[PDB]
């Protein structure tokens, strides 16, 4: 089964599941790393 | 400090006359590779077919001119000698006038060694071409000469270190 | 490269002539080379492995018998050279590089050596190894146009085994077992049952793909011709021959392909 | 400092309203907006807060090239 | 960047006017030991005189690693609390306490002394500490001292 | 005294110069007669790879002139900085030449077989073997820098 | 003092390595450039890329020897032994960094040339690769402009 | 007097020999690359995460570097021979570890790169051991941390 | 006054040699694991022990630099040469054993990939070797420590 | 005076030449094994031998290592040049014969493999060649001791 | 004086070096006999002689270790520079002497194992060989011995 993709969630939702699946509503990931990965992204490119 | 007194104490003749030997003899060794690399490919376009020789007697000759180059420049070298005073046997111009010796025997003898070299692959690729078609011996032949031109450059910087020289 | 000048540029030069010379007639063509090639003698080893890629077909041929006395009458010195039925075979494992693997591998003698495909098994087998003892003598460019006629020859194996032999129990675990990218990547065309997929498995080498083109010649030919026909279409590349590189084999397979053609001459 | 503790909880808020205004269309969506604001919240406030503590108080003092 | 106070390799004007001043030295050398006198702390970013000072690198390599150290604590934290999420969401076993716990746990204890130590030092200023005796403290596995 | 290594330095950039010059001489010439074997116009305006490597000897040759001019004892005290910086430009050049040289032997000799296979390649493998060329320049501007600091 | 004769050498090795290293990409690049133009010219003028980027070394250790060969000046400043030392070190750390970037560059643009021709994809592909590899170049020049700058105190 | 010298040519070394690591590394991904995407293009991107594996060791040799150049100040502190020597192995042990983790690194990324085009479950045992071999590169950096850490306290 | 130019380069060495067995072990343990995976997907996660008992060499290096590094106090005491040449040659043990305990490894994970995919019977002889193999590992770092251990003159 | 540095060399030659002797038995042993686990697994359990033995070989020369270095005890006795060459030559003969065996003891191995697989009757000649291998590590281990033994004769 | 820097260091190598040939001697011996075990069971318990002949090097090497331990005693009588330089010699003979004897009688025993495979009635005469071998070791221990003898005459 895979979660249903919203339009803007898709890619951050694709890029994640490039590592695999889950059950028909177990865990995703893909949740909190949708904001995460811009959270962390941005320290190694800080510059105004 | 000692061991560096040492090596600073070494005689400046030892090395002019090293130096002065050496040129000639990797002139020497380097035009004997050139001449026997263009006299393989030489021998056997002739058992090929021996109207060639005129042609192929070209790469032999500028082979051959890189020792007489040599041999020039040992020459000169040895005019460069002195009488070697002991009073002066290690004055600063004694010193100076061994390194310039030595450091030119070595530019001449490399020189002459890259030059041969470059001059017997050319050969011996121009004596395959020539069997080949003897329509290209033209251009491998201006090929080869223009190559040569390595050796009288070394030539011309050992004879322009060779003013350094001022033993007393 | 300073070694070519200190030995065998003799050598190289007399090949060089030989090669750019040459361009019953065809017997009498193939004594001459076989001639030219014998008066010529580091390369030594080289030479013996070109003698034996044809001494396994020749020793293959008179491994048989059953009329064997025949095969007196080609004994071409190129590749029938004397020094390169169990009992005969073990004194023949000698003087031959494929030999001494072909005396476990083909132990079976007849038995693995069958006339009707067994004996065209054991002699792919042969070559196989004659080609892996080639290719272990590597620090040249002839490894590469070694690697493409094994590839070749490997190739048209396995479409014959796809195309009618794969009832003679030529299978796609025989495609590689018993018929001799191809040392690596070859279970591609385990499955190529078809010419089309002929085609398919072709198209996993960009080199290798088009030289099926429509296959209505050169695969069409069973045991090694189907993709050895592309090498000897290819041969232009072998051609080149760029100096003090080894090129005897190359002049070899030219003085062969030329002995070939003018025996597809013959009366026009 | 603490004020400004204050300014990024309340900034949250705002935007929090922000949030379910736009995201009351969905229950369940709503929830996982929320959940996305908060983590962007607390993640920028922990970052302001590192960048804050190390200037508070600096064991070491700034020297200037020449 | 915003945060880091650099805009295109280049400071600019921090929602303050200067956080650190130097301590007199109207004609006096930067390296002194009055060095620079802080008024108050820039809250928008990095005080600016510190991005182009000499002393720009240990500062700043000192602040990075803490930061760096403080954000792997926080994820490595996060994700082990959705662990417990999972499990139960998927209504797994007793093994989430079983074994999900003592994960959290462990590796949460283990690095909260590091980084329960980072935060003291940049809240008490034990300069006794710096980015290096906090290590030093953390070396030594045996007792005393 | 220390003018021995300034002395070296003069002789060595000559000599590692030509060693790669000829090494790359040699690679270009063997592949233009492999050419000339069969392409008989080709292999005329092919020649011009090997003039550009045998260019390199050339500029390894002025180079030693400079730094031989610059040694002269009787004229300034030549003090061991002296010396030193021109054994260090002097190495540099002879340096960069052996591997420019190297470089547009391995370059020329695949182009003379890449344009007697398809002619229209020929502006193509000129390109990159100029750029290739330049870095000889490259080693000329250092050593006409380093050899400017005799100063003192 | 004896400053000079090692801080010379490092700048001159910082040259020589990068011209080293810059030769040994190009050979490669354009050993790979012959071999794919000869079946299919039209690319042959996208293949080049990577002999450009292997090229920029040579800019870069060129730069790299004049900010040493500027940074010593005796009838400036006393050049201590401190300071022809840190100036050898990082003439040598950016001779070393070109001389490897140069040999990675060349390895990895002969076999994009080699595999150009196979399918268009490797014009982005091998180009990618170049500039992953010229980082590292890059990041050597940065390492060693700070250390000759560095090297300006010696107390 | 002479521990500077030992110090720079410690950092120097340390940034030389983990550009070098990267280059290998590098380099064997770039050719694993280039012989992978010709069939299909999924190397071309789904597969590139070698390529910036191998930098990513070049990155932090690159901060020990700098790190390492930071640390000596003579005008703050005259450096004993201490500190030279601490510096200085700091360098060795960060170039060693970051020339075996560049080299590692390109094998396996290589060897991915051949097994691209076979069943794609094995891409994440690939990255899980690219990153268990990137662990090195880690352990090298937090070693040369703690050198440089201990160096200044020298008496 | 030279001990710790010994101690740090004992110290460092034992770390780089330990880093460089690791990673010799590694590349074979990492192609076969490659291999066997490309052969057969289904065991390769199983198929990473020996690539995973690789990195404890590493690690084992990095405890071994960490505790030679805490043994040099000038501080503490004044660093005579006795301690800093015995520091140096249990830091020159501890990389030697690690790496000759890598390469052992290495081989040893080469040769079982092959052995598993050819028949996973042998995955309990392949861990036995493996741990014969790491014994010669956790001997050198034993021997390590108790020679940093004899710092006290 | 400086006994205390040959003392320490020479454990460290021991120690390392014993480890690497026993990897390279321990090597060859599973080259050796890995045909014996696919063609005949019932007796592969049984072919784990020649491991053990290289690893008793290894725990025999960090034995010597351990004694010697519990030998020098400088706070109760002075260790002059005496002694510490005696260490040295002590731990260098132990591992230089710890080394010849477990090369010795993994070719005789590697060969055991194959020949107990082909026919099961050949294992008594193995075990009966790895004791006889394993006897000259006995004696080189024994000659060590008696080394250390005598290496504390001196005044 | 320094005596023992250079006796002891000889008495150690003396060992080493005979462990090092009969290790060689009796891997290659084992490999042999292996091969033949696998041709026939019957002669791998009768083929075992050679490998029990390559063993005296053993012991020959650990007799003259442990009279060369002995023969060093300051406790007994101070040794100069010449007694401890005539024992190193001795030792480095019957070292050299033993390892050239093991490698002689592994490459003997390699071909007999063979011969005696193919030819039975050639078995027992090939021991011939093996003697000699033995006989070269004796005399060089007999030889080392008699250099060894003269550890008392210095004064």
């Amino acid at each position: 089964t895979y979660f249903r993709t919203n339009k803007f969630t898709s890619a951050f939702q694709e890029i994640v599941d490039a590592y695999g699946v889950a059950k028909y509503r177990e865990a995703n990931p893909g949740v909190f790393t949708i904001v995460t990965f811009p959270f962390l992204f941005a320290v190694m490119f800080g510059d105004w | 400090s000692s061991w560096s007194r040492a090596l600073v104490k070494i005689s400046p003749y030892t090395f002019s006359a090293i130096g002065i030997a050496v040129a000639i003899g990797v002139s020497v060794l380097g035009a004997a590779w050139g001449i026997y690399i263009t006299g393989s490919s030489l021998i056997g376009a002739a058992i090929k077919a021996p109207r060639i020789t005129s042609k192929n007697l070209i790469s032999v000759i500028f082979c051959e001119a890189v020792a007489i180059y040599g041999v020039i420049v040992a020459i000169i070298l040895q005019t460069k000698l002195e009488s070697v005073p002991a009073s002066q046997i290690y004055a600063p111009e004694s010193l100076r006038a061994g390194y310039a010796i030595f450091a030119s025997g070595i530019i001449v003898g490399f020189a002459n060694l890259v030059c041969g070299l470059c001059v017997g692959i050319i050969g011996s690729s121009c004596a395959l071409s020539d069997a080949q078609n003897s329509s290209l011996f033209v251009k491998i032949l201006v090929i080869e000469i223009f190559g040569s031109a390595l050796g009288l450059f070394g030539v011309i910087v050992g004879i322009i270190m060779s003013a350094q020289a001022s033993w007393p | 490269a300073m070694t070519f000048n200190i030995h065998g540029g003799y050598l190289e030069a007399i090949v060089r002539g030989y090669r750019a010379g040459l361009l019953t007639i065809v017997e009498k063509c193939t004594l001459k080379l076989v001639d030219e090639y014998k008066h010529m003698l580091p390369l030594s080893t080289f030479l013996e492995y070109i003698t034996y890629g044809h001494m396994i077909d020749n020793v293959v041929l008179i491994v048989t018998g059953r009329d064997v006395q025949e095969l007196l009458e080609k004994c071409h010195p190129l590749g029938m050279f004397d020094s390169i039925m169990r009992e005969l075979y073990r004194l023949v494992l000698v003087d031959t590089p494929l030999a001494p693997y072909f005396s476990e591998c083909i132990t079976s003698e007849d038995l693995d050596d069958m006339n009707i495909e067994i004996m065209r098994n054991t002699l792919y087998k042969a070559y196989l190894e004659d080609f892996y003892k080639f290719c272990q003598k590597l620090g040249g460019a002839t490894a590469e146009i070694m690697s493409d006629l094994l590839a070749f020859e490997a190739d048209r194996r396995a479409v014959n085994i796809t195309i009618n032999s794969i009832g003679t129990e030529l299978t796609r675990d025989d495609r590689r077992k018993l018929y001799s990218l191809y040392p690596y990547g070859h279970e591609e065309l385990a499955v190529c049952e078809d010419i089309d997929q002929v085609r398919g498995v072709m198209e996993k080498y960009p080199p290798y793909q088009s030289i099926f083109s429509k296959l209505s010649y050169g695969e069409s030919q069973m045991l090694d011709k189907a993709f050895y026909e592309e090498e000897v279409k290819r041969l232009c590349l072998a051609f080149e021959q760029q100096f003090h590189y080894g090129v005897f084999f190359a002049y070899m397979r030219l003085r062969e392909q030329e002995i070939r053609n003018l025996m597809w001459i013959s009366e026009c | 400092f603490l004020v400004t503790t204050l300014v990024f909880l309340v900034i949250g808020i705002i935007a929090s309203l922000c949030t379910r205004i736009c995201c009351n269309r969905g229950p369940s969506t709503n929830l996982l907006h929320l959940t996305l604001v908060i983590t962007a919240t607390v993640s920028c406030w922990m970052m302001w807060a590192i960048v804050y503590l190390a200037q508070m108080k600096p064991l070491i003092v700034p020297i200037l090239s020449e | 960047g915003l945060i880091y106070n650099e805009f295109f390799s280049v400071p600019f004007e921090i929602f303050s006017h200067s956080a650190y001043a130097c301590r007199d030295l109207s004609c006096s050398e930067a390296t002194t030991v009055g060095l620079i006198k802080v008024r108050d702390t820039y809250p928008f970013g990095v005080d600016p005189v510190w991005h182009g000072s000499r002393s720009e690198l240990p500062f700043l390599n000192s602040l990075k690693m803490k930061m760096s150290i403080l954000l792997g604590v926080a994820q490595m934290n996060l994700g082990i609390i959705l662990s417990y999420f999972n499990a139960t969401f998927f209504r797994i076993g007793v093994n989430i306490w079983c074994q999900f716990i003592p994960q959290i746990i462990f590796l949460n204890s283990l690095f909260g002394y590091l980084s329960l130590l980072i935060i003291l030092k940049w809240i008490t200023g034990s300069q006794a500490d710096l980015y290096h005796v906090m290590i030093y403290m953390f070396l030594s596995p045996t007792d005393e001292l | 005294t220390a003018p021995f290594f300034g002395f070296l330095g003069a002789a060595a950039a000559l000599v590692f110069s030509c060693m790669g010059a000829a090494y790359g001489t040699a690679k270009s010439g063997v592949g233009v007669a492999s050419m000339g074997v069969m392409r008989p116009e080709l292999v005329m305006k092919s020649i011009v790879p090997v003039v550009m490597a045998g260019v390199l000897g050339i500029y390894g040759l002025i180079i030693a002139v400079i730094i031989s001019t610059g040694i002269n004892p009787k004229a300034k005290s030549y003090y061991l900085f002296d010396g030193y910086a021109h054994l260090s430009s002097g190495l540099a050049c002879g340096l960069a030449g052996l591997s420019a040289g190297m470089a547009i032997g391995i370059v020329g000799d695949a182009g003379v077989r890449a344009n007697a296979q398809q002619p229209k390649l020929f502006v193509g493998m000129i390109l990159i073997l100029i750029f290739a060329e330049a870095l000889a320049l490259y080693g000329l501007i250092v050593g006409i820098i380093l050899s400017s600091r005799a100063g003192q």
